[PDB]
Formats: structure tokens, C-alpha cells, sequence
């Protein structure tokens, strides 16, 4: 379950001349109930 | 136009002030056309005959 | 432009393309931890800015 | 730098739902039958 804070937003960054700047924003964030709930198998030869 | 490549472990600081970020600009892809001709000549009389 | 009536949505919409990219990527990458940026988090009371 | 994490409010919320599932029942061994007896040692003929 993906827990997002901060929704994706819109504003503008430090001076930036006549740059007209636009930045977007977010927050990561990730939560796993159990860990032995899911397995991960690697890649490997003989 | 395409995206940018993989993204990712582009981590940076909270008050970074990143160098205005990257992108990628468009590509214009041109073609030309091509004329097709066909042409008739019939006689009166073979218009006329059944 | 051409295809293009405005330049601002059209960037801002690519890289909310990108950072979605970005972000489904990330969460399913597989690098390891790097002594995150934390001021020895459980009692970092005594913070180190600078 | 100022990571700006001293907030020495430290809320510390957390998500509902645990949604628990995993089962232990074994029901086979909870029906094969059962006797009631009233001594400690069972003896039965072959």
C-alpha cells in the first residue's frame, strides 16, 4: 500500500531570472504488512 | 517525441536547487508524394458502336 | 508551435509522465541502504544542519 | 542543509486495517474423533 502525502503539486523554484520556472512535488512512501507475506527469487546460472 | 530515459537514484537534497532539471526535445520526420497517371484515347466511332 | 498550442502543459504534463515513471521504478528497484540523512533518528534530538 | 526534522511534536500516527488472515486451523486433526477416557494409560487388544 503506496502512501502518498503530498499529492502532486504545481509551484515555482528560487529566482530564476525570466526562466518562468515549474517544479512538481511528492512524497515516497511504501508499507509491507508482514515481510514473509512476499518473496523475491534472484536470477542466477548453473 | 519520447520521455526521458530511466529515472531514479537521482536523489538530492531537500534545498538542492537542481540545475533546472533535464528533458529532451521533438523530432520532425518528413516524407514527399508521388503522382500516379493513367491515360485513355478512344475514337468516336468505336464510342458509338455496340 | 505546430502540435503544440501551449509549451508549459505540455512539459508539465510529460514530466508528470516522468516522475510517475520515476516513482514506479524506484519502488521496485533493488540498491541498498546509504546512511540516510538523518541525525541518528530514535533520540536525534542533538540535530547536525550545516 | 537543515533537514528540518526536529518537529518535536512526533505525532506518530498509524494505519487501521491490519488485515490479518493467516490461518492455522488444521481441521482433519480437530475431527478424526475423539474419546473420553479416565485413567492416564489406554490399553486396546489385537
Amino acid at each position: 500500500t503506496q502512501m502518498v502525502l503530498r499529492a502532486p503539486k504545481r509551484t515555482e523554484l528560487a529566482k530564476d531570472g525570466s526562466y518562468e520556472k515549474w517544479m512538481i512535488e511528492m512524497e515516497v512512501g511504501l508499507r509491507h504488512r508482514n515481510p514473509y507475506a512476499s518473496g523475491v527469487l534472484f536470477t542466477a546460472a548453473g | 517525441d519520447a520521455l526521458a530515459s530511466v529515472d531514479g537514484n537521482n536523489a538530492h537534497v531537500e534545498g538542492s536547487r537542481a540545475e533546472d532539471g533535464e528533458m529532451k526535445p521533438t523530432v520532425i520526420k518528413s516524407n514527399v508524394t508521388q503522382i500516379l497517371r493513367k491515360v485513355v484515347r478512344v475514337s468516336d466511332t468505336a464510342n458509338t458502336t455496340a | 508551435n505546430y502540435g503544440r498550442g501551449r509549451e508549459l502543459m505540455y512539459q508539465l504534463e510529460k514530466k508528470g509522465k516522468e516522475i510517475k515513471r520515476d516513482l514506479e521504478k524506484i519502488l521496485l528497484s533493488g540498491q541498498a541502504r546509504t546512511d540516510v540523512l538523518a541525525d541518528q533518528y530514535l533520540t536525534n534530538s542533538a540535530a547536525d544542519p550545516a | 542543509l537543515f533537514v528540518s526534522y526536529d518537529q518535536n511534536g512526533k505525532k506518530l500516527s498509524f494505519a487501521n486495517w491490519i488485515s490479518v488472515l493467516s490461518p492455522q486451523d488444521t481441521p482433519f486433526v480437530s475431527m478424526t474423533g475423539k474419546e473420553s477416557i479416565n485413567q492416564t494409560i489406554f490399553s486396546w487388544q489385537t
